[PDB]
């Protein structure tokens, strides 16, 4: 055995490596950022016809003008949403204002290293989970990626999940800069029609689109019947 | 420090620390305890290396409290680690009940320190087994703890090397009814079937428990029993 | 000896030895010497250090140390384990001084800061310092002083000392001295004309001498030995290996 | 074999592995360049891209009025590594109301980083950083490193094909005390440039700019900010 | 017993107008009837758009300010911009708060320009509660100065009046004649008058003198 | 109380009185003040009987401990050390006033000890709310050297005073001779009053007391 | 400290051209008891500070041992960075702040003086955290006694000769010792200039009784 | 109690008188308060005698493992530091002084005050609740250059001129001479007092 904190012999400590690759394993998920807003679209992955559609949220609002797309282990994902949730309204109520998007995306961050054995108080792994964070601040409309390294970036388009690889290709060929919102959240559900094993429904997929003027709004099964008709 | 146990179950159900523990007591030096009608002898091995040792300087025969006394078979110095906490806990009895206390009382509190470590982390287990006697509402009493933290009340009993010989050994020479001065005798008989050289008053320990108390035998006492020996 | 008796400080091997110890005492045989030497009127301290990039600074990686306003330290070994011992070094001077309002006697400090490295060399929770180290000092009562440390935590008092890969080199260059009749001034000239010679200029890089002396010339006090007399000592040094 | 694992165990070559390895994760992360001049500081580093659609990670980041770093390697260490720096500079001007003196602060991360070193079931900070400062001693550049050894530069290049742009800094070293701002920042550029591929320029996307000097604060120059620099840059 | 408090006196006033913001004070420090210094201006530089007045203890004063200092750097670190008004005045009701068993002695009058550019003014007292004013005097000659704020700042008890909004050097010229009655009646209130001036171009201080009894 | 001390030729004498107070009220006629910390050390208590009682068996019970591990006869100088170093820990709080006598191998000891911590080695001392009736005796007749038959009646003289002369002291004198060949406890060893008679006709013929409920519970 | 026992009092203190002056009569008194009538109370921080201290003796010895240290202590570095007289002044501001606000002060009143880069420094503090700088100050009884003379003049001459600096200081100590019950005449000038502090004492001010015979 | 010190050529002059109480009662009259801290170091005891005593003896133990590590007999300075540091640390909670004196081979005899956890160097000094009347005899009876006899007739003077004035003060002066040769150690009895005005 060795420490969860052993580095390899080409500097990256093996628990950030494995937790990586856990992610792999998660239902995919796309975030495309707009000039109109920012688009966040997940595969539920339902294995059987008793389960509730609703009872999965990959999809979560973090505050009116910020949303969440998670992939990996759903249940590391909820400890981190309930972190970000809480952050916001601690900056709302120290300094009455919102954060901004980068702002959310680092203090989630800063909680991906903080795990160890000896010497701590109290995380025995890292996090298995891929977060996507679209909203929109002061700067437009902004979607940052962040991994278990902690390490976050803004994307104009990412996917993250099993067909990761795949679902970026796809977004390379088809994203502008210039795109619409319309546009994009076609793009985002083709592509994941694409990508699913199963055939794609109102029942099936999770979408939410953050604009300014219009804040974080979760696609009902009506409207997401309407999108899926075009 | 280390916070899990180095005592654990082997596949087949065995704690196998304890076992070898045991096995650091059955290779010490001898040990007999004799419960009499009056009294308790307490009697051991006390052999050194060489001329050079200062017999009367350490002691294997130890008292605890004005009534209760101590032998042990093994390691040595875990003994002297049980015999200060012993010592203690019968102090701690004496401040709150203050009463002596009772033989089997001493031997469960010590016995209970035996079994954390057998369970506690980083830590082994005693090797030592210890005879306790003492002198409680009148009667006599004889226990022994082994390195499990499990005890046993004796009528007479040997521990250390050649103990399996010991044992038969007293439970055929002798049984109730023995006055304390025939115990003490039988006591130094059972060491002389193990003990290999003359056996004089610096080479073998006695120590007596009565009415009067608990107390080690001086060198011109044990030199009269051996003279009849 | 590798079969697992070598990768604790907290465990014998069966000829009673400690490796991890041995292992970090390594360490400091790999790194560059220093030398130190003990004469009538002070110590004074000498270190080859060797220039591992064109681009550092002159003075970058300081290998001589002040530990207190009297005391001096010269290091060889792991530099992050020698500056964290600086630092343990310093605060028992400082904490003498607000104990018993006086500055800590030399072998006292030596004594004091031996046994925190001695503590590193018993426990499977942390690793010994791989790294050896001299304290210097000079006061009218105590007179010049020169202990050495190893990563062990054994600590001796020496009328010279050598620290690194040419240890022994060096102590045989020493022994030709004469120090318990010299002065600073004088003995600083043999300080450098010793590292010079222990040098390895076909296997090693570039160097750069680093001198510190404490004496009856510096009124007790550890300082570096100014630019002028270095000047001389290094000029002396090249002259002598020709 | 056995001595990979943990930082309290040296191996039978009196080294330690767990060090080694960590040091490996400077050397995985973008080129940076920290270079110096008789009144400024700067820092150019290359910033990479997870993909076209992705964008170029920030590798300067600002420590105080007076100082401001680049990093290369484990990006969550750095961050550990940058507010213990903004902390340790916030309680010198809380304290003393003066700026912490950049060698001072330095110290303090080679005393903070080695505390891991020999601590069981700890590790070294997989963090290289190069800190760019002013003060009462004019200028700084200083090189730390996951062995929490420290070095005072005059000139630096840390990470991805560094020895490309430690070369250029090597030639050129002499000429940077008398350069002005704009030649100091170009010399910085060329060095950067020189690890990059043969088929790839620098560019107002993937360049990143630090300057702090005699009358500067610590300033990050990014996108169109970073384009009157490279309006000089002329060749290969 | 000993008293962790002082106190050290001094007049700190703040008025809003349409793209500007007025902070002034005394320069007057004092201490029972003695005066420590007459250099002493009660104004604060926090951003390019806020400043802060502060009286009362000064031990609390220079501690206060120091930390609003400090937070404001670390909020920019970690947010890559500048506080705003509005968080800067949040914010420090959280401080003061922290001290509610134990307050910092201070009167804070916070004064800069809001997101729309318009004047802004915040007034607090020792142990948090703060609300955005049209203007606010604070400090020993606080009760002097206020109700000539409310009359001719405000139009207070005035009817058939035009209601014009006050211009900066209309203003100032009311800064300038309330501290020098402020410094007429009030043994606390004197020396000079610091005045810092907030507009879209940044900060600008004057200095008035007033009676140095 | 009037406790008292004395180091004569061969020794020290240990008296007390035998009277518990409880506000005015004399609670118990015969308690015992001189306890045992060592066959050849014993101790005088005086103040809040619980703090004394509880002093007092925590240091005899630290001194068998000692002795058991040394195996030497205690010294005098420990169980003072031991008790000083405890009460100061209290600031005054455990209200103990300690008379400490003994034996050791550097000869007779006598000690008083206060509830602050503070000690002295004195060659007679008396404590208690009747010390000053005690301490009166001892400097008007002590010499030093005194044989014990002469020790023994000052003594007794001495907490005699204090039984009389202090409303807070009465009852009988218990005493307490060490010397080198170990302890003797003469308890009630002087008796200031003789035996109190009444001519106690107090006697309730069975079934005068009314009884309203009755219950038999065998055992 | 929550009583003081041996206490300093006034200490004054004038910039002049070229540095700053400071002085401080050498007494410790227990009440209205004069116990020590030849203690220092000034002290030479480093090259360019000194500072003077009223109040508690014991106070100020502790404060002249933990500033001494961090002297040193800088001193082993030799960076070429050294403690200012507004650093030292900044340190003990927030030094005294903090003993206030556990509730548990070190009852001293001090002054600092300095000399940095061609500019004179003089700051006051006291145990409460009450920090500035003036160009004069007076401690204690001194703020009612001398800081009136110090300001009388300063008023007529803003930029005093460093002979000039020194005489008003010494008018102001023959004042304090007519003047101050708890006083002795016995004092020391401490002066920082380009060279550094210099300490200068015993020294003692003439004193006229001619008022006797009147 | 009358504590006093003086330092002379060779080493120190300590003394005290020998008066306990507790209120108005005298509870030992033959009290020596002067406790030894090391071989040639000493300490005069004043104030509460709990206070005093717990000070001692941890000044004592400390001094006493500083001194067998140092391979050296302390430094009265290191012995003044030591009780002065106890003094200061818990001046809210003691009310004891602990006046230090004795020799050196460094700086030979000398003579501190620890009043409240301050440190002073003093070439004679005073303590307790008698030092209060004889201040006024002190500074018109002191010389310097007195010999240790001198010394000695100083110290018993001026204790004795306190225990005639001093409720809490009285009894016999215990005299102690510390030099590089030894300690000495004088009693002078409530029999054998100097006389002087007594009315
Ligand atoms: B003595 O009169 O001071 C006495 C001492 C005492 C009493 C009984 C047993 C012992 C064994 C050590 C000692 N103290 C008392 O009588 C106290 C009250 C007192 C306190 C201070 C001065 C005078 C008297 N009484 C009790 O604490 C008490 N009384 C009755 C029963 N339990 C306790
Ligand atoms: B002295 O008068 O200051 C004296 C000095 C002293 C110091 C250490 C040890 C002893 C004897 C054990 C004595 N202290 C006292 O006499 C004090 C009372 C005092 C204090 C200050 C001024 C005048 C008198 N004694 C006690 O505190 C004490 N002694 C006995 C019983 N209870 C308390």
């Amino acid at each position: 055995d060795r420490g969860v904190n052993t580095f390899s012999p080409e500097g990256r400590l093996f628990q950030v490596e494995y937790a990586i690759e856990a992610i792999k394993l998660g239902s995919t998920a796309i975030g495309i950022q707009t000039s109109e807003g920012v688009c966040l679209a997940v595969e539920k992955r339902i294995t059987s016809p008793l389960m509730e559609p609703s009872s999965i949220e990959k999809i979560v609002e973090i505050d009116a003008h910020i949303g969440c797309a998670m992939s990996g282990l759903i249940a590391d994902a909820k400890t981190l949403i309930d972190k970000a949730r809480v952050e916001t309204q601690n900056h709302w109520f120290t300094y009455n204002e919102t954060m901004t998007v980068e702002s959310v995306t680092q203090a989630v961050s800063n909680l991906a290293l903080q795990f160890g054995e000896e010497d701590a108080d109290a995380m025995s792994r890292p996090f298995g989970v891929a977060l996507l964070f679209g909203g929109v601040d002061e700067k437009g409309p902004q979607l940052f990626h962040m991994d278990p390294s902690g390490t976050f970036v803004q994307c104009d388009a990412r996917a993250i999940g099993s067909a990761s690889e795949g679902a970026q290709s796809s977004l390379q060929e088809v994203y502008h800069k210039s795109m619409t919102l319309k546009e994009a959240i076609k793009s985002s559900l083709i592509i994941l029609k694409q990508v699913m094993e199963e055939k794609l429904n109102a029942t099936n997929i999770e979408l939410a689109t953050v604009q300014p003027g219009q804040n974080f709004h979760m696609f009902t099964k009506e409207e997401l019947e309407e999108v899926i008709k075009d | 420090g280390y916070s899990f146990s180095l005592t654990t179950f082997s596949p087949s159900g065995k704690l196998v620390q304890i076992e070898y523990a045991l096995a650091a007591v059955a290779g010490g030096a001898p040990s007999v305890g004799i419960k009499a009608a009056n009294g308790v002898v307490l009697a051991t091995e006390k052999k050194q290396k060489s001329i050079l040792y200062d017999e009367r300087s350490v002691h294997k025969v130890e008292p605890i409290t004005k009534h209760i006394g101590l032998v042990y078979s093994g390691m040595g110095p875990d003994y002297r680690v049980l015999v200060h906490r012993a010592r203690k806990l019968a102090q701690q009895y004496y401040l709150v009940y203050q009463e002596p206390i009772p033989t089997a009382q001493l031997v469960q509190r010590v016995a209970s320190v035996m079994q954390e470590y057998t369970q506690s982390g980083g830590v082994r287990p005693f090797g030592v087994s210890l005879l306790i006697c003492g002198w409680n509402e009148g009667r006599p009493y004889l226990f022994q703890s082994d390195p499990s933290g499990a005890y046993f009340a004796w009528k007479a009993t040997a521990m250390g090397k050649n103990y399996v010989n010991g044992k038969t050994f007293l439970e055929k020479r002798y049984n109730e009814d023995l006055e304390l001065e025939d115990a003490i005798h039988t006591a130094i008989l059972t060491l002389k079937e193990s003990f290999e050289g003359q056996m004089t008053e610096d080479n073998i320990e006695v120590g007596i428990c009565n009415e009067a108390g608990f107390r080690r035998l001086t060198p011109t006492e044990v030199k009269d029993y051996l003279a009849a020996i | 000896i590798g079969t697992g008796y070598d990768l604790s400080a907290s465990t014998f091997s069966p000829d009673g030895r400690v490796f991890q110890v041995e292992y970090a005492m390594k360490a400091v045989e790999n790194s560059s010497t220093a030398i130190g030497i003990r004469c009538k009127d002070g110590v004074v301290f000498g270190v080859e250090k060797l220039v591992l990039s064109k681009l550092y600074e002159e003075g970058s990686n300081k290998r001589l140390f002040n530990v207190d306003r009297h005391v001096g330290m010269a290091v060889a070994g792991l530099l992050a384990d020698a500056r964290s011992l600086a630092d343990i070094a310093r605060e028992e001077a400082s904490n003498f001084r607000s104990n018993f309002g006086y500055n800590i006697p030399l072998k006292h400090l030596a004594d004091r800061v031996a046994m925190y490295v001695h503590a590193y060399t018993l426990y499977s929770a942390v690793r010994p310092f791989g790294c050896s180290f001299m304290l210097g000092s000079y006061s009218v009562n105590d007179g010049a002083q020169l202990y050495m440390i190893d990563p062990s935590g054994v600590s001796y008092g020496y009328w010279g000392c050598a620290i690194g890969k040419a240890r022994q080199a060096a102590k045989t260059e020493i022994e030709k001295l004469q120090m318990k009749e010299m002065t600073c001034r004088d003995i600083v000239k043999e300080v450098a004309k010793i590292i010079y010679i222990v040098h390895d200029e076909v296997k090693d890089k570039a160097f750069e001498l680093e001198l510190s002396w404490v004496g009856e010339l510096t009124n007790g006090r550890h300082e570096i030995v100014p630019k002028d007399i270095r000047e001389e000592a290094e000029k002396y040094a090249k002259e002598s290996l020709k | 074999n056995q001595y990979d694992n943990d930082v309290t165990v040296w191996s039978p070559q009196g080294r330690i592995h767990q060090i080694e390895y960590a040091m490996e994760a400077v050397k995985q992360g973008s080129a940076t360049v920290g270079l110096k001049s008789k009144t400024h500081a700067v820092l150019v580093a290359l910033k990479r891209a997870q993909s076209e659609l992705a964008a170029h990670q920030k590798k300067i980041l600002h420590v105080d009025n007076h100082i401001g770093i680049s990093i290369a390697g484990l990006t969550a260490d750095a961050r550990l590594l940058c507010n213990f720096m903004r902390q340790e500079c916030l309680d010198s001007r809380f304290v003393f109301d003066r700026p912490l003196p950049v060698s001072r602060l330095v110290s303090l991360i080679g005393s903070k980083t080695q505390i891991p070193t020999q601590r069981y079931g700890r590790r070294p900070y997989g963090v290289g950083l190069l800190i760019a400062g002013y003060d009462d001693m004019g200028p700084h550049i200083f090189q730390t490193c996951p062995s929490a050894n420290y070095f005072d530069c005059r000139a630096m290049s840390i990470g991805a094909r560094s020895q490309s742009a430690r070369t250029y800094l090597e030639r050129h070293m002499s000429e940077f005390m008398e350069c002005n701002l704009n030649e100091l920042v170009k010399h910085g550029l060329r060095a950067l440039r020189e690890t990059l591929p043969a088929e790839q320029d620098l560019t107002t996307k993937n360049v990143s700019i630090g300057i702090v000097g005699k009358d500067l604060e610590f300033t990050i120059y990014d996108d169109d900010d970073v384009s009157p620099f490279l309006e000089g840059l002329e060749e290969r | 017993r000993f008293s962790p408090y002082v106190f050290n006196g001094g007049t700190i006033l703040a008025i809003a107008g349409e793209d500007f913001a007025i902070v002034a004070s005394d320069t007057r420090l004092s201490e029972g009837f003695s005066i420590h210094t007459r250099d002493s201006p009660k104004c604060y530089k926090l951003t390019d758009k806020t400043v802060i007045g502060c009286s009362g203890f000064h031990g609390d004063c220079l501690t206060l300010t120091k930390i609003i200092e400090a937070r404001l750097k670390m909020y920019k670190h970690s947010n890559n911009k500048a506080m705003t008004t509005g968080a800067i005045a949040a914010m420090l009701s959280t401080i003061l708060y922290s001290r509610r068993f134990f307050p910092y002695y201070v009167y804070n009058i916070i004064g800069g320009l809001d997101e729309e550019g318009k004047g802004a003014v915040y007034s607090f007292d020792p142990v948090g509660s703060y609300q955005r004013d049209s203007f606010k005097a604070g400090g020993s000659a606080s009760a002097m100065l206020q109700p000539l704020l409310d009359n001719q700042v405000g139009f207070k008890n005035m009817q058939n009046v035009e209601h014009v909004p006050l211009s900066l050097d209309r203003a100032m010229r009311l800064v300038k004649d309330v501290f020098i009655s402020a410094a007429e009646r009030d043994v606390y209130t004197g020396d000079a008058l610091r005045i810092c001036i907030v507009t879209k171009e940044g900060i600008r201080e004057e200095t008035v003198s007033l009676r140095k009894d | 109380t009037t406790i008292a001390g004395l180091v004569f030729q061969d020794g020290v004498i240990l008296g007390a009185d035998t009277r518990a107070t409880n506000d005015s009220v004399v609670a118990d006629k015969s308690c015992e003040k001189i306890h045992f910390i060592a066959p050849k050390i014993y101790c005088c208590g005086a103040g809040v009987a619980a703090d004394a009682e509880m002093t007092t068996r925590m240091v005899a019970s630290k001194m068998e401990l000692h002795a058991l591990s040394t195996g030497r006869e205690p010294r005098v100088a420990t169980v003072t050390r031991i008790l000083r170093q405890t009460l100061f820990r209290y600031q005054g709080h455990v209200g103990a006033s300690l008379i400490v006598g003994g034996v050791d191998l550097t000869g007779p000891q006598l000690y008083g000890v206060h509830p602050h911590g503070s000690y002295s080695r004195l060659p007679f001392t008396a404590l208690g709310s009747g010390q000053d009736a005690a301490l009166a005796v001892l400097e008007d007749r002590f010499q030093p050297n005194m044989t014990l038959e002469a020790a023994q009646g000052l003594l007794v003289e001495a907490v005699t005073a204090g039984i009389l002369g202090d409303l807070g002291s009465g009852g009988n004198v218990d005493a307490c001779v060490i010397t080198k060949t170990g302890a003797k406890l003469l308890r009630t060893l002087s008796s200031p009053t003789e035996p109190v008679k009444r001519s106690g006709r107090y006697h309730f013929v069975p079934g005068t007391t009314a009884v309203l409920t009755q219950t038999v519970k065998p055992l | 400290t929550q009583n003081p026992m041996v206490t300093g009092t006034s200490v004054l203190g004038v910039k002049f051209e070229g540095g700053v002056v400071i002085a401080a009569d050498m007494l410790g008194s227990y009440g209205s008891l004069a116990r020590f009538r030849n203690i220092s109370r000034i002290m030479r921080v480093n090259n360019s500070t000194m500072l003077g201290a009223s109040g508690d003796y014991a106070d100020f010895q502790y404060l002249k041992q933990v500033l001494g240290q961090m002297v040193i202590d800088e001193e082993l570095l030799g960076d070429g960075h050294s403690y200012s007289p507004r650093a030292i002044h900044s340190w003990l501001t927030r030094a005294m702040y903090s003993r206030r606000s556990k509730m548990n002060p070190l009852w001293n009143t001090m002054v600092i003086g300095g000399y940095a880069d061609g500019e004179s420094f003089l700051g006051y503090v006291d145990m409460l955290g009450v920090a500035y700088e003036a160009p004069s100050l007076a401690t204690g009884y001194g703020a009612y006694l001398a800081q009136p003379l110090l300001r009388e003049v300063l008023e007529k001459q803003p930029v005093l000769s460093q002979t000039e600096a020194r005489d008003l200081v010494e008018r102001c100590m023959r004042v304090l010792y007519y003047r101050d019950a708890r006083s002795y005449n016995r004092f020391q000038i401490a002066t920082v200039t380009e060279k550094g502090v210099e300490i200068e004492g015993p020294l003692s001010t003439e004193t006229n009784w001619d008022i006797a015979h009147m | 109690t009358t504590i006093m010190a003086v330092e002379f050529d060779g080493g120190v002059v300590m003394g005290s008188d020998s008066r306990v109480s507790a209120g108005e009662a005298v509870v030992n009259r033959v009290f020596d308060k002067l406790s030894p801290l090391h071989e040639r170091i000493y300490c005069a005891l004043s104030g509460s005698a709990a206070d005093a005593q717990a000070v001692a003896d941890m000044a004592a133990y400390q001094l006493e493992l500083h001194g067998i590590e140092l391979e050296e007999p302390p430094l009265v300075l290191a012995a003044a530091n030591v009780v002065r540091n106890i003094s200061y640390k818990y001046r809210e909670d003691l009310s004891a002084h602990l006046m230090v004196a004795g020799w050196d081979q460094r700086e030979g005899g000398q003579v501190y005050g620890t009043l409240g956890g301050m440190l002073t160097r003093q070439p004679f000094a005073i303590g307790g609740s008698g030092s209060t009347f004889i201040y006024g005899y002190v500074d018109a009876a002191y010389k310097p250059g007195m010999s240790p006899e001198e010394c000695r007739r100083f110290t018993t003077d001026a204790i004795a001129l306190a225990m005639s004035r001093d409720g809490s003060s009285g009894g016999v002066i215990y005299l102690v001479t510390i030099t590089a040769a030894g300690v000495d150690h004088r009693v002078i009895l409530g029999n054998e007092l100097p006389k002087f005005y007594d009315e």
